[PDB]
């Protein structure tokens, strides 16, 4: 049986803060375009 | 009255189901042309405080070609349908895996409910359908030909053909009554086949725009 | 269409802007010919099938019902010369 | 190509518009080489037969190989195409023209 | 060759020979013995002299009633196979056949009784017996016959398929193979309705027909040769002959089947190229349907799961789950479907497993898979995003965690995953995570890096990269590494090399192809078809250079 567990794995820690960066560079960006 | 109600519930659902066996979704021999009276026998008879009432002989179908590819078809009770119908119909086909839906609406629906649908279908895409355009099958009338829909392929192998790009094609826009029937989207091409006095048969082709 | 006993097949109405909006375009195209040929040969007169044909493609090329006054063909994306030399010059070097 | 032109043509009005005059043209044969509509000719059906089919592939307006273009192209001269062969049946040719 | 009129009480030629020996005076013998034997048609003697007056003999005019009836015979049980109620037309073939099949060996009545046998819903299995004992018989019977009769001969039906079987492997084993590389026109190409259009699948659906025990023979067929060979394309048999059945709509074979569904949606799946919520969902819902005692179905099952186009639209779907999970900065674990991809790749992947085990339990997945491999290529992904935003933004980190390789080399899942991501991108000119993930396809599952699939794909959507081609950077480290490791000793790395080389020499530099022309003369220890292959490529190449 397929288990999962609650907590946040290390690579997905890392891959969600790169997430997180990309995000707010994109809304930066975003903002760019509205200039 | 109770039996033109029959009668008309009946017609719209034959037109329903030709209108699934068209777009080519798995529509059975037997219910495609099942009379008055099977309908009349499997449902009610008695539709004014009976039980053929709607949203009971709402339909799912299945694609022939693709087992996952469905569509339901719902019979709103309330004569306009607002925003609240369309979006327990969303809820409905939320448990559900599907992406399709074919509402059959007794009066236009509110401007709202319209405008949620179209913001809708991207992800979730369903149509309106009066009942009054679904008396009838216009498929049948004399003056409108033969309509096949175009897969992409041989879209691409006619534009390679004849060497032209999409935008020199004749247009048909997503509005026209044979093109809500289809169900077919923009960018998407169709072939028409017509019996001409001249030539005997002419194959011409329209872009939906 | 939708009585009983009407026959939803051969039913036509004269009118092309209510086929238009009821069967489609190409239905209100062969509706057009139709309807052309009846009022040239009314005479018994003949005019060939080609120019009726040319004339209702051209109207329906569209999608949608394109009149021959200004309102229709100078709408269509032509260029501002020959829509000047139509109608309403002026107004069309202007906006262009 | 009977049932088709009956599918093609309702109501039963024969009187259509096509090129080349297939009677008159026959009629003009008659004349030129004498025939003399009275004794047996020398024409093998087949060659009727044979002669129907290669001029059909000759007579192009769509030119090409693809089967898109061979489908226009037969779409295109499909009712001169059942005029053709309507008038130079291997029976007409034999005994009537 | 009267092997039946015996039984009628029909005088013989035996019969014939005695009296002629017993005889006195030959006319009275003669008449009397075949006028007994004639036609006993009361205006029949009027007829006889008027047929020979002219010399034509008598023969001509009973074999022409003869064909005549012959032809009225044939109608009349083409009337009854069509006509009548079932209970009373069935009633009347048995009783006939029974009083018919006296005569059966003849081929002058052999069509009475073949095509009665033809039309009964189940003719007697003695008479069956009888008939399989006969050559000629066996020969002669119909379709439905055969689909009747064969249940026991089991060596007969597998040497009779055993060529199609061949045939079928060299055609699938070819098209992967073939000299023309393209991504949109590759082996999965086809849709398996055009797949099914070949000659081999409708000989098979022909064959096969509606007869069970034919289709269980088939089954256990796939299966050994599945288990002997490891070889894949048995499992695109198995599905395609499932789904040639499905066109057919055979009531006693789908019904009977439950995977006859599976394999009609997982072959709509290949015709499709993804897999949805909805697909994964139903799939899900049907693999949950393990009743008590039916778990063998799943090895059964993962044998149709184990198809190299089943295989190759799981994992492009994955792949597009995978790239729609970066768009949307979520988690493979937020949507179920994804995992619902893996579980199912990893059935089919362990088709040869759980069938040389004969364990009819689903294999576990280690978890450490979805909590480290999936998330990194996401962060592939980001990262690539992010140098695209920089760059609009008034360099691009390629760092690889060897974690990836880790994966690759033993996870099964990850293999299959990354393998197809890496076909993804190399199709998507993402020239940037192609050097980056390059170092990591070195080794994987079985090769599965240098297996037919993957090489093949991956040349296909290198024909799309052909532009990168001309520097010398993406041919050396590409090359580099992922060929040259296992140039020397494997076939189809080499030969899928000498492919690339030849589609794609006319943007390569010339130093990088002359190098590539050194690394890739094949010597004596290779096949005949890489000399083939070489001698394609110097034919181009001395081509290329007579431009000059």
């Amino acid at each position: 049986m397929l288990v999962i567990p609650p907590g946040l794995s290390e690579e997905e820690e890392a891959l969600q803060k790169k997430f997180n960066k990309l995000k707010k560079k994109k809304k930066a960006l975003l903002a760019l375009k509205k200039q | 009255d109770d039996e033109e109600e029959t009668y008309r519930l009946w017609k719209i659902r034959k037109t329903i189901m030709q209108l699934c066996h068209d777009r080519g979704y798995l529509v059975t021999q037997d219910e495609l042309d099942q009379t008055l009276e099977e309908f009349k026998a499997q449902f009610g008879d008695k539709p004014s405080e009976g039980r053929p009432r709607r949203t009971d002989l709402t339909v799912l179908v299945a694609h022939n070609d693709d087992p996952t590819d469905q569509m339901f078809v719902f019979f709103p009770e309330e004569p306009k349908v607002g925003i609240k119908t369309i979006k327990v119909y969303c809820q409905r086909m939320q448990e559900e895996n599907i992406t399709r839906a074919l509402i059959v609406v007794q009066q236009g629906m509110t401007p709202s409910a319209k405008q949620s649908l179209v913001d809708m279908a991207p992800k979730y895409i369903l149509e309106q359908f009066l009942q009054q355009e679904l008396l009838i099958n216009i498929t049948e009338h004399e003056l409108v030909p033969e309509h096949v829909v175009m897969t992409k392929e041989e879209v691409t192998e006619l534009l390679a053909r004849y060497k032209l790009r999409e935008n020199q094609l004749p247009r048909i826009q997503a509005g026209d009554p044979v093109a809500r029937y289809f169900g077919i989207k923009r960018g998407q091409v169709v072939k028409i086949i017509r019996p001409s006095e001249t030539a005997g048969r002419y194959i011409t082709y329209r872009l939906v725009q | 269409l939708s009585e009983k006993d009407v026959d939803p097949v051969r039913t036509t109405s004269n009118d092309i802007v209510e086929i238009f909006t009821v069967l489609g375009i190409e239905a209100v195209r062969k509706a057009l010919e139709r309807e052309l040929y009846h009022v040239i040969s009314f005479d018994g007169s003949y005019v060939n099938y080609r120019h009726l044909a040319l004339l209702c493609d051209t109207m329906t090329c569209r999608g949608h019902l394109m009149a021959i006054t200004r309102h229709g063909v100078n709408r269509q994306d032509t260029g501002p010369l020959m829509k000047c030399s139509f109608e309403e010059t002026v107004d069309v070097l202007m906006e262009a | 190509d009977r049932e088709v032109l009956r599918v093609i043509f309702p109501t039963g009005d024969s009187k259509v518009v096509l090129p080349c005059n297939l009677l008159r043209m026959i009629w003009n044969a008659q004349k030129i080489f004498h025939i003399n509509p009275r004794l047996p000719s020398d024409l093998h059906p087949i060659k009727v037969v044979e002669g129907v089919k290669e001029l059909s592939k000759k007579l192009v307006i769509v030119n090409g190989d693809d089967p898109l273009s061979r489908q226009a192209q037969e779409n295109a001269t499909l009712l001169f195409n059942i005029h053709l062969r309507s008038t130079l049946c291997s029976r007409r040719m034999a005994e009537e023209f | 060759m009267f092997a039946g009129l015996q039984d009628l009480g029909v005088a013989n030629g035996e019969d014939l020979k005695e009296t002629l020996t017993n005889c006195t005076e030959p006319l009275k013998a003669i008449e009397q013995f075949q006028t007994e034997n004639g036609v006993l048609l009361p205006s029949l003697q009027s007829a006889l002299p008027f047929l020979d007056l002219h010399g034509t003999p008598r023969l001509e005019f009973h074999q022409s009633v003869f064909d005549e009836l012959r032809d009225k015979l044939l109608e009349r049980v083409s009337a009854i196979a069509s006509e009548g109620k079932a209970e009373e037309r069935y009633k009347k073939l048995e009783d006939l056949l029974e009083k018919s099949f006296s005569l059966v060996k003849m081929p002058s009545l052999q069509p009475v009784v073949m095509c009665v046998m033809k039309h009964l819903p189940k003719v007697p299995e003695k008479k069956l017996k009888l008939v399989m004992a006969d050559k000629e018989l066996y020969r002669a019977c119909a379709v439905e016959v055969k689909r009747q009769i064969w249940q026991d001969n089991q060596a007969l039906f597998g040497d009779e398929v055993s060529p199609l079987l061949k045939q079928y492997i060299l055609e699938k084993e070819s098209a992967l193979f073939s000299t023309e590389l393209s991504v949109l026109h590759n082996f999965f190409s086809p849709s398996p309705k055009t797949r099914r259009q070949g000659e081999v699948v409708q000989r098979l659906t022909r064959m096969v027909g509606k007869n069970v025990k034919l289709y269980d023979m088939v089954l256990q067929f796939l299966r050994t040769l599945f288990l002997r060979t490891r070889n894949v394309h048995y499992c695109t048999l198995r599905a395609e002959l499932l789904m040639s059945l499905h066109d057919l709509d055979v009531g006693e074979i789908c019904t009977v089947d439950p995977c006859h569904k599976f394999t009609w949606c997982l072959d709509a799946c290949i015709r499709e190229r993804f897999v949805d919520s909805k697909r994964a969902r139903e799939l899900q819902g049907f693999l949950d349907g393990v009743k008590k005692g039916q778990e063998q179905v799943l090895g059964d099952l993962s044998m149709i799961l184990c198809d190299p186009f089943a295989i190759n639209t799981l994992a492009l779907s994955t792949v597009r789950h995978l790239q729609e999970l970066v768009g949307q900065e979520t988690l493979p674990r937020d949507s179920p479907d994804l995992l619902l991809l893996l579980r199912l790749l990893a059935l089919g992947q362990g088709a040869w497993d759980m069938i040389d085990s004969q364990v009819f339990k689903e294999p576990k997945m280690e978890v450490e898979l979805i909590t480290r491999f999936l998330p990194m290529l996401m962060s592939f992904l980001v990262d690539d995003y992010t140098f695209n935003v920089d760059q609009k933004l008034p360099s691009y980190p390629n760092t690889l965690p060897e974690s990836f390789t880790k994966f690759l080399q033993e996870q099964r899942m990850a293999c299959e995953v990354g393998l197809y991501y890496v076909l993804h991108i190399t199709k998507q000119r993402n020239k940037n995570a192609l050097l980056r993930l390059l170092p990591g396809l070195v080794e994987t599952f079985g090769d599965l890096a240098f297996g037919d699939i993957f090489l093949h794909l991956l040349t296909g959507n290198l024909a799309l990269l052909a532009d990168e081609f001309a520097l010398e950077d993406f041919c050396s480290s590409l090359f580099d590494g992922f060929f040259l490791t296992a140039s020397p000793r494997k076939e189809n790395v080499h030969r899928h090399a000498l492919r690339l080389l030849i589609h794609l020499h006319p943007r390569v530099a010339p130093s990088k192809l002359e190098a590539l022309q050194k690394a890739l003369e094949p010597t004596g220890q290779s096949g005949e078809a890489v000399k083939e292959l070489y001698s394609q490529l110097g034919e181009k190449l001395e081509q290329l250079d007579h431009r000059k």
